[PDB]
């Protein structure tokens, strides 16, 4: 419509916030509609900027904040219903669910005394796994990148040597924003002529809690893994 | 195609379908009404309307709004969306089954159960009706053709037809000759409901279940509470019309007309919902999947979604032909619906399916390719499996229900299918219900070839060849080698720039982007299982984006034309005048305003008058400045 809005997403620290582009290319403050609060996850949206004219030929920053720590919703992944409703100088409106609600993000790294840590991974929530095997990189670019796009941690080295082949076995550590801790050890073949690593066929053993967020996050980083049309 | 969701619950009396939108709004007799704005699969709201049973339900005529009944005997609309009763009265001696909403004054029918049905002035306080003729337990109460005349199903066996009036009943009338309510050979019963010869009908069949109207018309489909749901029609009145709805084993609770659908749904007790045409009518075949136990069918007047009720429970079933067929004409995109009619381009002003004489969606699809004329088309017809269908070929100019055999913009042969083939002139067209190759250089193309008669993949699907192949295979008209097959793949549908050679590829799931054969340019995926982006030629990349429509890539650039309209998917790309589409749906005829091509050249001859021009401005949307503005 004249009023054309497009809005996107822009997380901007802690903070999802909502770039809302209402354009009302209208042909007037034309009436609006109706808006509604809510708990969220741990956030909650939070804001509304009140006026309801859909201003003739104009342009308009909507903002919402959302509130980032708290108001549980447990509604995964987020991908929970949405309104922006008919209800003024509109008929209907946009009625959605979210998707674009990721985890590779929100965890960060975290940290581990190995031997102890051997014990507690095999303790941990066994419960996921995923495998490594496939991509476009040696798994040192190819490692680097996935580490920063998740934002998590490989505790520690042995010198056994990522390089001539490694024959290496990785672990990871990372804690999240609303702290879930979570463990892996991949064991993975790695890139070098004639020896081996353009594959891996390396498994990603995922641990977390609950199974449903544990092998998401297998998934999760298995898209994170590679670098393709999303 | 799909059952999206499906739990057996809820012992179901009254029902009805949101005719704007996916909703179901379930009665039960839990003394339960419901709203579950069907669609994101959730209930909005859910009030067991009072202690006792629940058997009404009816809309009010607005947009979301109930009307409902229970055994409180109350009247109560209540918009789920405002979550708010408009104006209250309860109800008399039984529960409201219709309901419909008028306003010289803002002004008020309601239909009841029961004893009579009072229509009220709540502005410039007057009469506008009085309706007695109803008794006790209404199953289904109707608006007529006449929306404000109707007709009301009992269970003190009687069926009511009424006349209404502005100062209650009365009609004037003096011309007819006979009548098919009752006046020449066969016709069925008056029931006693009122007592007023407009007609009550009989509603004895043990009791009437339910009652459905013909519009302008007076047949009524049937729920009874016979085995025998007895059907009639008072637009003719046949004989062997004492018919008694059979199942194999006992009931017909009921049967009922789809709006939209020429046919009768029935559904039953021996576990079972019926087929039945009503076409060219017959019970075509039975269909068991339990509950034993049901009262209500439905079909939605939104058409959305068509659904079946039950005491064990309930079930929603889903539509489409996955994918579904095309032709370019000039600045016109043609689609064949996976569900939904036409949408063969261009729009007006919420949705608008194309009806032409190049008609799309519609006909019963084999498949259809365009015959490139801005004058021409070939189609399959009668579909499916078959020894070989019809094919009708037509004209643009003006298509029909055969088009000429004289006209070769017309023929009409026999044959089951007829599918392109790679290296393209060669083609496949299947006049025995298997491979015969169709080859003609021209493409205005009918053409039977058994040669090459080479199964080891017997008649099914493929388009470049890919009887699942995961490849597309190039040949001539009979071989017993290969030319040759690439790997590569399809939607099962390559995709030329509009005629026949398009290296731009359809994918099932993603698509690619080629150049005329197997050059990979790009590969295109998203993840969402359902729409569309579009190429204007070949590889012209428009990809839909929101609210927001746009070009993926030009020259170096990348733009945002002009902005969508809610959910939309770009097709491709019919000329300037521009097509858009959501599925079959919330579509577009479009002024366009290209951003991008103009762009990378401009900007590659450092020119920015253009952009500026248009005064165009954006940079951020989430960002927006990060095609290379950013960079």
């Amino acid at each position: 419509d004249p009023v054309y809005a497009e809005a996107y997403v822009h997380v901007n620290q802690y903070d999802i916030v909502l770039d809302v582009l209402v354009v009302n290319q209208t042909s007037d403050t034309l009436q609006n509609c109706t808006l509604e609060l809510a708990t969220l996850g741990d956030l909650k949206l939070v804001e509304k900027p009140s006026p309801l004219t859909l201003a003739p030929h104009d342009f308009a920053n909507i903002k919402a904040n959302v509130k980032v720590a708290s108001t549980e919703n447990g509604i995964i992944f987020g991908n929970i219903v949405y309104d922006v409703s008919g209800a003024a100088s509109d008929r209907n409106c946009v009625v959605l669910s979210d998707i674009h609600i990721d985890i590779m993000d929100y965890i960060q790294p975290a940290t581990c005394t190995d031997a102890e840590f051997r014990q507690m991974w095999a303790e941990f929530e066994w419960e996921n796994k995923v495998t490594v095997n496939t991509n476009m990189t040696d798994l040192n670019d190819y490692l680097q990148h996935i580490l920063k796009s998740t934002n998590m941690k490989c505790l520690t080295p042995e010198k056994a040597l990522s390089g001539y082949c490694g024959f290496m076995a990785a672990n990871l550590y990372a804690r999240s924003i609303f702290g879930e801790d979570a463990l892996a050890n991949v064991s993975i073949e790695k890139p070098v002529h004639q020896g081996p690593d353009a594959a891996v066929t390396g498994h990603i053993r995922i641990r977390a809690k609950s199974q449903g967020m544990a092998l998401s996050l297998g998934d999760k980083i298995n898209l994170s893994q590679k670098k393709t049309s999303l | 195609m799909l059952t999206k969701f499906e739990t057996k619950s809820a012992r179901v009396k009254g029902l009805s379908f949101h005719p704007k939108r996916p909703w179901i709004l379930t009665s039960l007799h839990n003394g339960v009404i419901q709203l579950w704005d069907y669609r994101m699969c959730t209930l909005i709201d859910k009030f067991d309307e009072h202690d006792g049973p629940v058997r009404g339900i009816d809309f009010h005529k607005q947009q979301p709004l109930f009307v409902s009944g229970g055994d409180d005997y109350k009247i109560k609309v209540w918009n789920y969306k405002l979550r708010r009763c408009l104006f209250t009265l309860l109800g008399h001696l039984d529960y409201i089954r219709t309901t419909f909403f008028h306003h010289e004054y803002p002004w008020i029918l309601s239909a009841s159960d029961d004893q009579t049905i009072r229509v009220w002035n709540w502005q410039s306080r007057t009469c506008v009706c009085v309706l007695t003729g109803h008794n006790h337990y209404v199953m289904c109460a109707q608006f007529h053709p006449s929306e404000d005349l109707v007709v009301s199903a009992s269970l003190d066996q009687t069926v009511r037809v009424w006349d209404i009036s502005g100062l209650r009943k009365k009609n004037l009338s003096p011309g007819a000759v006979e009548s098919d309510v009752r006046g020449i050979t066969g016709v069925d019963l008056f029931g006693t409901t009122d007592a007023v010869v407009k007609h009550v009908l009989e509603g004895h069949d043990r009791g009437v279940n339910w009652a459905a109207f013909h519009p302008t018309m007076p047949l009524i489909v049937s729920g009874a509470d016979d085995r025998q749901v007895k059907i009639w029609r008072m637009n003719e009145s046949k004989a062997w019309e004492v018919d008694t709805c059979r199942g194999h084993y006992n009931n017909v609770s009921c049967a009922v007309f789809h709006p939209r659908q020429e046919l009768i749904l029935s559904n039953s007790e021996d576990k079972s919902i019926r087929v039945w045409d009503m076409s060219k009518r017959t019970g075509v075949q039975t269909f068991r999947r339990d509950h034993d136990r049901f009262w209500v069918l439905a079909a939605h007047p939104n058409l959305n979604l068509f659904a079946a009720g039950h005491d064990g429970g309930m079930i929603v079933f889903k539509l489409e032909r996955e994918r579904p067929a095309y032709a370019v004409h000039g600045n016109m995109l043609h689609y064949v619906k996976d569900r939904f009619l036409r949408q063969l381009d261009f729009n007006s002003s919420k949705d608008v399916a194309v009806m032409q004489l190049r008609s799309g969606s519609k006909f019963p699809v084999f498949n259809m390719s365009y015959n490139p004329a801005e004058n021409a088309v070939l189609l399959c017809t009668r579909a499916s499996n078959l020894e070989n269908s019809t094919y009708d070929l037509y004209t643009i100019p003006k298509d029909a229900d055969s088009q000429n055999p004289d006209a070769p913009e017309g023929k009409r042969s026999s044959g089951l299918t007829a599918v392109w083939v790679a290296r393209n002139r060669f083609a496949v067209l299947d006049r025995m219900h298997s491979l015969l190759i169709k080859n003609l250089k021209n493409e205005i193309t009918k053409k039977i070839q058994v040669p090459n008669c080479d199964e080891i993949f017997y008649a099914g699907t493929g388009n470049l060849l890919l009887r699942d192949a995961d490849s597309i295979t190039l040949f001539d008209v009979q071989q017993k080698r290969t030319l040759a097959s690439v790997k590569i793949s399809k939607v099962k549908y390559v995709i030329w720039s509009a005629d026949m050679s398009h290296v731009a590829l359809l994918a099932k799931h993603a698509i690619v982007i080629c150049n005329r054969k197997l050059d990979a340019l790009c590969n295109i995926h998203e993840n969402i299982r359902v729409k569309s982006g579009a190429w204007d030629e070949s590889g012209v990349f428009i990809y839909t984006t929101s609210n927001h429509i746009k070009y993926a890539v030009t020259t170096g650039d990348h733009g945002i034309i002009r902005t969508l309209d809610l959910p939309i998917y770009v097709t491709r790309v019919k000329g300037n005048n521009v097509y858009c589409l959501d599925r079959e749906c919330r579509p577009r005829v479009l002024t366009i305003d290209p951003t991008e091509f103009k762009f990378k050249l401009a900007l590659i001859n450092r020119k920015y008058d253009e952009v500026l021009h248009m005064v165009r401005n954006a940079k951020l949307v989430g960002q927006s400045i990060i095609a290379y503005l950013q960079k």
